[PDB]
């Protein structure tokens, strides 16, 4: 019918633009650089139907709100370190290739 | 890599109703061609049990009520319709007589506990009657296929009957959207899929290619001919 | 077998149906004519006019070059190669002028040669430039002098209309508060006192002896000081006649304005003295005051019209008559008028160039032909036909087309007041002049009404002006009735009786309201003049097409009106089941088919010309094949004969364009049943039958045409050949023989249409490179590809291909531009998801889906349908007739009948049944002999409708079926599934055209590419091509919702900001991360662009002293 | 009851009114359909795929001495429907025209397994110069198919022609009741099978059936 609790998210964060913004960041921070970010792996996986058989979908906010519908996460003025924010990233496997 | 010459048959399977069916690719122009025909007689022969007319010692007339009875005739005649039975296997098409004691909730299993035909449904209100608990019913149960109302007449015990209607077939809905899907490229292909739903006794998949059967087994039909030039 | 119905017409909607040109041109271009008689109008006026020019010393030296008779001549070239070497259809025309001397000196330079005059076709209209273009007949304020209220705040002015904007200054005297009557001439604003006392006038004499009875009179005495003195007059009239001229009385100037018929002149009169007269007091002649009496001027219009006026300022003769946009004051000027007064304006130059070359020049050596320097009567009249608001292309999509936009009336023109796109007056104008020739359901959207059709039967006879229809007078003729005429009422067509017409309250219109019944029931001159011959006469020759506007609402009746002129010819053209008389008509006066002369015989072989009639004499007759359109419309003729005679009710002798046998057929009729499928035919999108594409039905063929230029640039010669440098790829010459691409080729998107190499000399083949290319062979380069290459659009089969070179011939190109090719493409459509297919009642619609035989609505016997227009709103919302085409459907197709119902006139309801009511003694005539009758299915339903009340109950199920045939029809199976339509749904055969507006035209898609070098911006390229456009109202769009970055990324990573693009490029062939902006383009720009001009921008952050590290780069 | 009567009042190729007979009331249409639809579809045929004509480049073209028009051709050709008496396989017809005539689709050249069921069929009225020599493919097919299957062969001006193959022309069936079986109730079917090229409705019919099983079929093990 939309997105699979679209209206569940809209109760979570406050002004609804601010939800844009996380699952924006979420997503611009999940599979963006790594995918081991994510919380919803076990047998809640967003698995896509595709001829051949399933398998999870190139669509970052698609496990974004998703994800954050799930419990994890948190958001407002914390990890004040922007800087440390994305560094601790480097703490654990980043990067990519070209 | 994913259809070829040889559709895919899913079914769903919940129990003993609905059951979702879906074979995949076909050329566009099938699943009407064909989904239709089944969802038709699916609806219609198919070998089924069900009630069809009562004898409750006391008045005939379906209409009038009872004492010492929450109910009147008709609830418990409806209530009746959603009766479940199952004759086993012989050729059976028999009565039915049912208990009625004081204040209590009169199921639909309170009657001769006859073996060679069970009852899927045990509960079922069918009637309540309190202190004075009479009620005797002698509910026959027919054999059929179609639908039928008060055309077929319930001669059973002649007199007093309130012959109720031939709601025997084991499916109660049926229902099939045909969606195209590509999962073979070409972008328009034909995609059934079937909801049958029953309750009457006999399985939906089962309700399926029986029909399926049906309907082959009356194409054969279209056989050996007979002109004139 | 063609049925038809009607009642008496005592005419013809008129030869041709083009005469509003034609007939008007050759008039106008008399020529053809023995070099005596011919005397007005037209180029010799012109000639005339330009009165013989002199030159300093009136009447004291040599030279006075008068004129004589004119020759237009051997023309140039001919038709056809003009379109080949892109040339105007142009002629000679040059005209013997004798100058003279004052010391006696006859001399006559034989013609004289000049300018180029430019034909018109047999068609009725111009080959200019190469492209085929029409002069649309404009119309203005008729001439004369007719006040009208002043707009301002109450008090009527009054204006004098000069004959043609160009031949008298637009007056108007305004009588104000503080000014009080005012001359306003062109520029100038000046007391009307003043040119009074010039004429004569003068306190006492002037007014007390005019203006009495209504005072306005003081303030035009108070600048009495004006009223002092003539003569010195003029001066300070001259004076107030910008700029600082030379104040010494002259006579001259004024020597116009009213003397001589120089620059006012309504001529003869006619429709100045012949109308001022009957407005004024009476009495005038040929124009507006009068001098070189023996002095002083005398006055013949400008205290009358000033009486009149204040006698409408508080008297009796109101007549507060505006503009009135009554055609008794609309004028209309055809082509041939245009083209004329722009004769009589290369001679006004002309005339200048000829009185300056009089004088240098020895008076003795200085003769014409040598004093006449053909450059005037050119440009400015080759500058007209091609570069005028009111020369235009020429509509060719279907015939029809064409023919209609010569009876289009223009008046946007370029004239005198005349109404600009929204000019002073439009939302007024547009409205439906109570004159019924110029028909009231035409139009189309934003221009609406500045451009109308003119009535068929409209116009013919002695004009000087206004359409006129024809209106019968009680059999005989049908007088050409003027459109100011009253002729005691007239009476509406209908009510009849032999010839006495039986109606004793007959219906009749009389000055304006629809009166009644006048009842004179004189049978003598149709109780005066009433009768229209016809109704035809009130609609657009292409609306008649309509087989019931009677129920057609007019608006949408005009939806139909138009959109049918965006046929678009197919191969199948079907002239319609129900057409009206005219279909055979149209196409016939648009010349797009082959006519014969005289008598029969054939001869012929049939294929490429219909071989000479053979009729005594002896010519054959080529058939134009696969043109082009301008709209690309492909009209090519088809030759209809084996071998006969004349004609057999039509010497058709091979049809043309778009036409059945000689019937206009522009779309294609098929069979439809009415009813909403499953939403494919939601809104207005109608759903299709596979068959109509499997049947090659509404298939149309198409032809475009690529060019080429070889320029000359300095880096080398721009050169046409076949050498591509590396597009070796077996493609080259895979096709393009010797250069350009072959016939018979086909073509998709990307092939080399036309190649052709070029030089440029960008960088050094610096060492290294050059000897690296020594080297391994590798030749050194010194020219581009630069060939052509067929565009994204698809392509199709190389249909033809022109070549024109400079020096060639007849041509003449571009400077710089040596050599051209031209390569024409086909394309055959069929039919697809988009497009448009409307009918004749505007009731258009695009295809949405198109199911297959096998699913569609069965009929009873299994014949599948063919369109599936849904009835939703589409009726019911437009109210309209498009059932009663429907129903003499079937009621025609198992009758097997074409026919001729007329606009308000026939094919009766009852009619519609009768037919239909039999029609169906076979069509079920037959059921019940195949041996079948009625079926479960149709009883099912049967006994159903009649719950609807809609069949006659108690009568049997084959009784209520015949019932229920004559309304709706037959049960209508849905061979999709099995079962039936619970309801009847009306079927029938109407009749689609199929719009010049298919799909394939449109609709590209964008992704990179053809970035631009001068906006920075997607626009104009090479390969891949696109670029969308997102307007302002969008960005509301966007600032309304909140996709803030959404929007941002419209005005970054998708246009102007390099960085960004190029970002955003980088980031998807890699993945994983998304286009990341900052600070786009368009930012650092704007700081570092108003520096320029002297600015510090300064970009202050949070805190205002964070200053920004900006474009720190 | 417990089966039908399967008449067949049959014909010379085309018309095929074939009914069945007492069935019970309602399958009326379960069978009488389906076929229908399958008989107007899914149905191996005869069709034309190609023609080269003499000195014709390619389509909007127009033969000398011929009245017609290339592409009416063409579109007559799309007609002609042929018969192949034999087992698998394609084939070009061949046909020269000469001087004064009417090439009417009959002239086409006799050939081994072949017949023309719709002889006539005014294909083209060349005279004068009948000049006519022509090359048309005729593909074996199924169905509607056209600007994809490629009129190769002749690499040159193919002009490849459209590919209308269903032999069936028209197909219906009623329902009429006027039986006896057991009670005034039952349904009588009777589905015609109308007009065709080649094939025959019998054939059609049966051809039919095959396919509607074959799916039926597909309704075999399900995941
Ligand atoms: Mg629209």
């Amino acid at each position: 019918m939309a997105e699979p609790g679209i209206d569940k998210l809209f109760g979570m964060v406050d002004s609804k633009y601010r939800l844009t913004v996380v699952v924006a960041k979420r997503a611009q921070q999940l599979l963006r650089h790594r995918f081991k970010n994510t919380v919803l792996e076990p047998e809640e996986r967003p698995k896509m139907r595709t001829l051949e058989g399933l398998y999870d979908d190139p669509n970052a906010v698609t496990w974004a709100m998703k994800e954050l519908l799930t419990g994890r996460l948190f958001f407002g003025e914390n990890l004040v370190p922007e800087d440390r924010l994305q560094k601790e990233m480097e703490r654990l496997y980043p990067t990519e290739e070209e | 890599e994913s259809k070829l010459k040889a559709p895919v048959f899913t079914a769903t399977t919940q129990g003993d109703h609905y059951g979702e069916f879906v074979l995949e690719p076909l050329e566009r122009g099938f699943g009407v061609t064909l989904g239709n025909p089944l969802r038709r007689i699916l609806l219609s022969s198919i070998p089924g049990t069900a009630v069809t007319s009562v004898y409750i010692e006391d008045v005939l007339h379906e209409f009038s009520t009872i004492p010492g009875v929450k109910e009147d005739v008709v609830e418990i005649i409806l209530n009746l319709k959603e009766l479940v039975v199952r004759f086993l296997d012989p050729r059976w098409r028999t009565t039915l007589i049912l208990r009625a004691e004081g204040p209590k909730e009169v199921r639909a299993v309170d009657f001769t506990p006859s073996a060679d035909v069970e009852i899927m449904n045990p509960d079922l209100h069918i009637a309540t009657l309190e202190e004075g608990g009479k009620l005797y019913m002698e509910v026959r149960v027919d054999r059929g296929v179609g639908y039928v109302p008060a055309e077929r007449h319930g001669i059973k015990d002649r007199i007093n009957a309130i012959p109720v209607d031939a709601i025997f077939s084991p499916v109660r809905r049926v229902a099939f959207q045909v969606e195209d899907t590509r999962l073979g490229q070409r972008t328009d292909l034909d995609k059934l899929t079937l909801r049958i739903w029953t309750d009457g006794s006999v399985t939906p998949l089962e309700a399926l290619n029986q029909a399926v059967a049906i309907l082959k087994e009356h194409l054969n039909y279209f056989a050996n001919p007979e002109a004139s030039l | 077998k063609i049925k038809r119905f009607g009642r008496i017409r005592e005419v013809i909607p008129l030869p041709p149906l083009t005469e509003i040109q034609v007939e008007s041109y050759k008039k106008a271009l008399q020529a053809d004519v023995p070099p005596e008689k011919r005397e007005n109008v037209g180029i010799q006026a012109a000639f005339k006019e330009t009165f013989p020019i002199e030159e300093g010393d009136k009447g004291k030296g040599g030279l006075v070059l008068d004129f004589l008779e004119y020759r237009i001549g051997d023309p140039p070239f001919s038709q056809d190669e003009c379109r080949e070497k892109d040339l105007t259809y142009q002629a000679p025309l040059y005209a013997r002028l004798q100058l003279i001397h004052k010391d006696t000196g006859l001399i006559k330079e034989d013609e004289v040669f000049l300018g180029h005059l430019p034909l018109m076709t047999e068609d009725g209209s111009f080959i200019i430039n190469g492209a085929d273009r029409v002069i649309v007949s404009q119309i203005h304020r008729s001439p004369g002098v007719y006040f009208t209220p002043d707009p301002a705040r109450p008090g009527r002015y009054i204006a004098s209309i000069i004959p043609l904007p160009k031949r008298g200054p637009w007056i108007d005297l305004e009588v104000e508060a503080s000014g009080v009557v005012t001359m306003k001439v062109n520029k100038r604003k000046f007391p009307l006192v003043l040119l009074l006392r010039v004429l004569g006038y003068d306190q006492e004499t002037l007014v007390r002896e005019l203006s009495a009875y209504g005072d306005l009179v003081q303030g035009l005495l108070d600048e009495a000081v004006l009223a002092m003195r003539p003569e010195e007059a003029m001066v300070r009239l001259f004076t107030l006649l910008r700029p600082g001229d030379p104040p010494k009385k002259d006579k001259a100037l004024a020597y116009l304005f009213g003397l001589l018929a120089d620059p006012k002149r309504y001529d003869l009169g006619e429709a100045g003295r012949y109308k001022a007269e009957e407005k004024l007091g009476v009495g005038l002649s040929g124009r507006t005051l009068v001098r070189f009496e023996d002095g002083e001027f005398k006055d013949e219009v400008f205290l009358p019209t000033l009486r009149y006026l204040f006698a409408l300022t508080a008297g009796v003769p109101g007549h507060e008559v505006d503009d009135i946009d009554h055609l008794g004051n609309r004028r209309i000027r055809t082509v041939g008028e245009l083209m004329a007064d722009q004769f009589r304006v290369g001679l006004a130059r002309l005339a200048r160039g000829v009185r300056e070359r009089m004088v240098m020049g020895s008076p003795d050596t200085l003769t014409p032909a040598k004093l006449v320097n053909s450059r005037p009567l050119e440009a400015a009249l080759r500058e007209f036909f091609s570069r005028s608001q009111l020369s235009q292309f020429k509509d060719e999509t279907n015939p029809l087309s064409s023919l209609r936009h010569k009876r289009r009336i223009s008046a946007l023109g370029p004239g005198g007041l005349t109404r600009e796109r929204a000019g002073f007056d439009v939302r007024d104008v547009h409205r439906t002049h109570y004159g019924r020739i110029c028909p009231v359901e035409t139009p189309e959207g934003a221009n609406i009404g500045l451009i109308t059709s003119l009535a068929a039967y409209a116009r013919v006879d002695a004009l000087g002006f206004i359409r006129t229809p024809y209106r019968r007078v009680k059999n005989g003729v049908v007088t050409e009735e003027v459109v100011y005429m009253t002729a005691s009422e007239e009476d509406r067509y209908t009510i009849a009786q032999a010839n006495t017409p039986l109606e004793g309250d007959r219906i009749a219109t009389d000055r304006v309201v629809a009166r009644r019944r006048g009842e004179p029931v004189i049978v003598a001159p149709e109780e005066v003049e009433f009768m229209d011959v016809s109704p035809k006469q009130v609609f657009s020759l292409n609306t008649n097409l309509i087989p019931f506007l009677e129920h057609d609402d007019a608006n949408r009746a005009l939806m139909g009106s138009n959109m049918q002129t965006q046929a678009v010819p197919l191969i199948r053209a079907q002239a319609p089941v129900v057409m009206t008389g005219l279909e055979e008509r149209v196409v016939r006066d648009s010349l797009a088919a082959l006519y014969a002369e005289e008598d029969g015989e054939v001869v012929k072989v049939d294929g490429t010309r219909i071989a000479v009639r053979y009729e005594d004499g002896r010519l054959v007759h080529p058939l134009r094949r696969y043109a082009r359109s301008n709209q690309g419309t492909a009209f090519d003729q088809r030759p209809r004969v084996r071998v006969g005679q004349r004609v057999k009710k039509g010497d058709l002798l091979a049809d043309g364009p778009a036409s059945e046998e000689g019937f206009l057929a522009l779309g294609q009729n098929v069979l439809v049943a009415i009813m909403p499928f499953d939403g494919y035919n939601f809104e207005d999108a109608i759903v299709i039958s596979e068959e109509l594409l499997k049947r090659d039905f509404y298939t149309s063929i198409h032809i475009e045409r690529y060019e080429i230029e070889a320029r000359d640039t300095k880096l080398g010669p721009e050169r046409i050949t076949r050498d591509i440098p590396h597009l070796s790829e077996a493609a080259l010459r895979d096709l393009d023989e010797e250069g350009i691409v072959r016939i018979g080729a086909e073509v998709k998107p990307g092939d080399i249409l036309v190649g052709r190499t070029s030089f440029k000399g960008e960088q050094e083949p610096s060492p290294e490179e050059r000897l690296l290319r020594s080297i391994f062979g590798e030749k050194a380069r010194d020219v581009k590809d630069t060939s052509l290459r067929v565009p994204p659009g698809e392509g199709g089969i190389v249909v033809g291909r022109l070549r024109l070179r400079r020096g060639d011939p007849g041509v003449e190109l571009k400077p710089g531009v040596r050599e051209v090719v031209r390569v024409f493409v086909a394309q055959k459509r069929k039919l697809q998801v988009g497009d448009k297919l409307a009918n004749r009642h505007g009731n258009k619609g695009v295809v949405a889906k198109i199911l297959p035989v096998e699913d569609m609505p069965h009929l009873p016997d299994g014949t599948p349908v063919d369109v599936i227009l849904n009835p939703l709103g589409v009726p019911s919302r437009m109210n309209l007739g498009q059932i009663l085409e429907t129903h003499l459907g079937l009621a025609g197709y198992f009758l097997g009948q074409r026919y001729i119902s007329p606009v308000f006139d026939g094919a009766t309801e009852p009619e519609i049944k009768e037919l239909l009511a039999e029609a169906f003694n076979l069509y079920f005539g037959k059921r019940q002999g195949e041996g079948f009758g009625v079926d479960k299915r149709e009883k099912e339903v049967l006994a159903r409708a009649e719950k609807l009340g809609l069949v006659s109950p108690g009568k049997s199920p084959e009784e209520q079926l015949k019932e229920l045939f004559d309304l709706g029809k037959v049960v209508l199976y849905d061979g999709r599934t099995g079962e039936p339509f619970e309801g009847p749904i009306v079927v029938g055969q109407m009749f689609i055209m199929k719009l010049y507006h298919m799909v394939e035209d449109k609709m590209h898609a964008r992704s990179t590419g053809p970035y631009s070098l001068i906006t920075q911006q997607p626009l104009g390229g090479k390969a891949q091509f696109g670029g969308q456009r997102f307007g302002e109202m969008e960005v509301w769009a966007l600032e309304a919702y909140g996709a803030a970055h959404t929007l941002q990324e419209m005005l970054t990573i998708k246009s102007d900001d390099i960085e960004g693009r190029n970002a955003a490029y980088q980031a998807i062939i890699k993945g994983e991360d998304v286009p990341e902006p900052s600070v786009p383009e368009s930012f650092r720009v704007l700081v570092k662009e108003l520096q320029a001009l002297a600015l510090d921008v300064q970009t202050l952050d949070e805190k205002d002293n964070p200053v920004d590290i900006f474009e720190g780069l």
